[PDB]
């Protein structure tokens, strides 16, 4: 969760050089992004997820 | 294949996929100053992670009518982090470099760049008995531009591509450590440059060690539907940087 | 290079020239059922040439506005030769698979497919307290189609690409054995899939073992003169198929 | 020659996926076909070719 | 890769970058005539540098409607330096050859050439009981041209591509040492051709040893902006040439 003490940083992405494309080829393209953990990764304290929201039962 | 190259200097990594090779200076790889060639008597400063890493300069746009660009290089990294701060607080500096230049296109674009790394590129003036201001030889990370014809501005370098600002033939300018960015085979040009000077250490403001030059021989050309904006991006990393003579901040 | 791959299963051969690799399940290659994990007592049927071979499904056309497709796979091979006949005459079936998907373009087309092989893809309904007809979960070799928005048809699956018909995030759908068909590097995607179920053998009509899904993240796009019709062709081959409990033909 | 008893089969060719082509490239192309025998091939009975047809001599 | 090939014969070098392989005759590499197969009694003439080298013939232009070309080859090198002079002063000649054909395009052009090297290509006539003039079977380095239909000129070869001027099926013409110039993979076609004749040496004017044929099966085709002029350039080098029976210059 968010707190001021343990802030981690900023991921940013910039144009080094432009996208040079030849004739009769589309100019606008798409980047896809992925995330995963490395081999030194850990988690410690169990809690309930902030996403589960029910009001009544599931009859 | 040998076209894929990866370079790690500090906390910055460059992975290219259409590289050619790496020119290393005059055969010499950058190393520290030994005790036999040393002149000053006090302990130097070797940061080696906070300093030796890639700094990305400004991208410049290459039209069909562009003529060339240059950067002075102990001076274009004046305001780039702890390299620039360690330049401002010390008196004697000594480093090698690694110059990587990015420019990409497609298989439908044509053109050819020449990336030269020229030591002691003492440039001429536009008017013969006139003094050049420092804002025209160098401007930091913002590039200066050659011109196609005889430029006659006030307090400015003579900007003509067929003399490179130095008074020689630009075709004979390949005696220096150079590569080409040919848009049908290349994507990038890596130049490892050791320390070349007449003294073992020198001040990094009063002196200009060398000058990068990017001059397009074959002009950029494309068809009526291809992409127009083609940038050129230069990235530099000091190597084996050490510093001597600590005093207060300034340059005067 | 390792981009050329050749596969022979029976009397059918696939030669590709721009393949990437082969994902094999969860590391397990399809094999027969041992005597320690066996439950039924009678001799199985192992045809191994008349069954284990590539069957080619229908080709589907990929416009700029296509959203996705799915096939249920012990059921899309209902009317494909002796695999389908041996499905109709036996009670217990057990097989692995090999899913090869063809889609070709040129170096001027762009786009990106995601070929996922999802075990136990129990799908939702368009109306919440409504029953789904069997003609909409599966249709044999004819593909069903996702929709871009909230579909609210009668007796139909909830067809929205950002939930994959199952109620999850479609970006998180890469936990299953998957490949990509990227049109600048790939041409095809081979997925070897072993038998994954809670029981050693199961009936091949009442159960759906898994679900192939092809979802384009990067939309298909091309210029004003390139070829418009781009098919997507799926070919499947059962592996290590064996059968148990012979009786009359039917399914009721 | 043709008879009902020794019939051999049918060679056929189908579109798996279409021909995707970029812009400013021709769409219609040409496939060439070849035939030869393998290393286990044989012929047995001599006869005259059905192609030779002459009427008079070659003066 | 093995696609780069380099050939040095004398003071001439061919470097190609998209070659395929080299067909060498019927397995035999060209060599000199031994003393067991020799017939004449006097010393032959072996120049070996002034003779064995590449000679470049005329370039021919390939439109969309071109049909084919042929060159007779002990006769197309009549006026090519010391090979032609040593042909004119001697009575008996014996040589092998190396036929390299250049044709280049881009990745947007399509087409396919067939480069055949046909021994004893005795050609027919346009009119059946008529004599062919020598200016139509051969013309030196200037190529003759096939026609698409039944040609009925005076004193001319029957020029129809589906009979190759010889009365056979042109699809069956691949029994001879051949390559293809496919414009998506190839750039050139090298054919090493040894000496094939019924006698150990023969006169190089009265006889035609073989006939090069270049026939486009897949017609040349391109879009509305690509380059129209596509040449085809043939280069030949005699190998192991030796000569016998010196007398005065002439041929009558």
């Amino acid at each position: 969760s968010k707190d001021i003490y343990t802030d981690a940083g900023f991921i940013t992405c910039w144009y080094q050089t432009s996208i040079v494309v030849p004739a009769e080829v589309q100019n606008q393209s798409v980047i896809l992004c992925f995330v995963s953990a490395c081999n030194d990764f850990s988690v410690r304290l169990l809690r309930d997820s902030p996403f589960v929201r029910q009001t009544a039962f599931y009859q | 294949s040998d076209r894929v190259r990866s370079i790690t200097l500090g906390n910055s990594t460059i992975t290219t996929q259409e590289s050619a090779n790496v020119v290393v200076g005059y055969g010499v790889w950058p190393d520290y100053l030994s005790d036999e060639e040393a002149t000053a008597e006090d302990q130097p400063t070797q940061p080696d992670v906070a300093t030796c890493r890639f700094y990305t300069l400004d991208s410049v746009s290459w039209m069909k009518e562009s003529q060339g660009w240059w950067w002075k290089f102990p001076d274009a990294l004046r305001d780039m982090g702890l390299f620039g701060q360690n330049m401002q607080y010390h008196y004697l500096g000594r480093s090698g470099y690694t110059i990587h230049v990015q420019c990409n296109a497609s298989k439908f674009h044509q053109g050819c760049l020449l990336v030269v790394c020229v030591p002691e590129a003492e440039m001429g003036a536009a008017n013969i008995n006139e003094k050049i201001n420092r804002e025209h030889l160098s401007n930091g990370e913002v590039a200066n531009t050659f011109s196609g014809t005889k430029s006659s501005n006030t307090n400015d370098v003579q900007q003509a591509v067929f003399n490179a600002g130095m008074g020689v033939a630009v075709g004979n300018l390949t005696i220096f450590p150079h590569q080409w960015i040919n848009l049908r085979t290349n994507n990038c040009a890596t130049i490892v440059m050791p320390y070349i000077n007449s003294v073992p250490m020198d001040n990094m403001f009063r002196h200009y060690n060398f000058t990068l030059m990017i001059i397009p021989f074959a002009k950029l050309d494309y068809a009526a539907g291809s992409s127009t904006y083609i940038p050129i991006t230069v990235t530099v990393a000091p190597m084996c940087a050490e510093y001597n003579g600590l005093r207060l901040a300034g340059h005067q």
